[PDB]
């Protein structure tokens, strides 16, 4: 809906990732069918029944067979299942099975923060990583002219109340990166902003 | 950028 609606197509579609976007899906993902393409998916760990609560990116690099998984938090996979119910072990199964001569895959994934704990921009980061993937395959959580631009930060500090100024830095980064390169983003910065603000849904 | 994890995952 407002907070990220299914429309990450369009701002995806704007920052040139076409070619690679196999499209916007709920947990229930089968994973990649791919062998010889770049393919990217934004990922959500809920049903469709439940309308989704938690936005994530998955990537495919079968030059270097390597899957990556770019959850805005930087989550363990223990607190992955724990809070959000969510595995991505069957797709990674499948995803090797399919498109790896070995039955092999490397799995890298972020193991650190860029969002904040009351912030409802998760599927924008996504949508900026997917950026950075599309140009640079081989090193996409960092060292790259779209990654740069943001900070990433231990998880175990995410509520800590010293490192918000970071988060919400990164924030206004995302905010500017995708008004220089989206123009259905400019054309809705109001509505996107207010919907994906940083204290979104801060408790009262 | 973020800092990433790298795992060998063979099926």
């Amino acid at each position: 809906m407002g907070s990220s609606e299914q429309e990450l197509k369009a701002i995806v579609k704007d920052l040139g990732c076409g070619p690679y976007f196999l499209g916007t899906y709920d947990k229930r993902f089968p994973g990649f069918v791919s062998p010889h393409k770049l393919a990217c998916a934004i990922v959500n760990t809920a049903g469709r029944e439940t309308g989704g609560v938690h936005w994530m990116a998955f990537a495919w690099n079968p030059r270097s067979k390597t899957c990556y998984l770019f959850e805005p938090f930087g989550f363990s996979d223990q607190r992955l299942k724990q809070v959000y119910q969510f595995e991505y072990e069957s797709l990674l199964r499948r995803s090797a099975i399919a498109s790896s001569p070995d039955r092999c895959i490397t799995l890298e994934k972020s193991t650190q923060s860029v969002q904040g704990p009351n912030s409802a921009a998760c599927g924008l980061f996504c949508c900026m990583f997917l950026h950075a993937f599309a140009n640079w395959p081989q090193t996409p959580m960092d060292h790259n002219p779209t990654m740069n631009l943001i900070t990433g930060v231990p998880n175990s500090m995410l509520n800590s109340p010293q490192v918000q100024p970071t988060l919400r830095r990164n924030q206004e980064q995302l905010y500017s990166f995708l008004e220089r390169h989206s123009p259905y983003f400019r054309s809705h910065s109001a509505q996107i902003r207010s919907a994906t603000s940083f204290c979104h849904l801060k408790n009262m | 950028g973020v800092q990433s994890l790298k795992r060998r995952r063979c099926f």
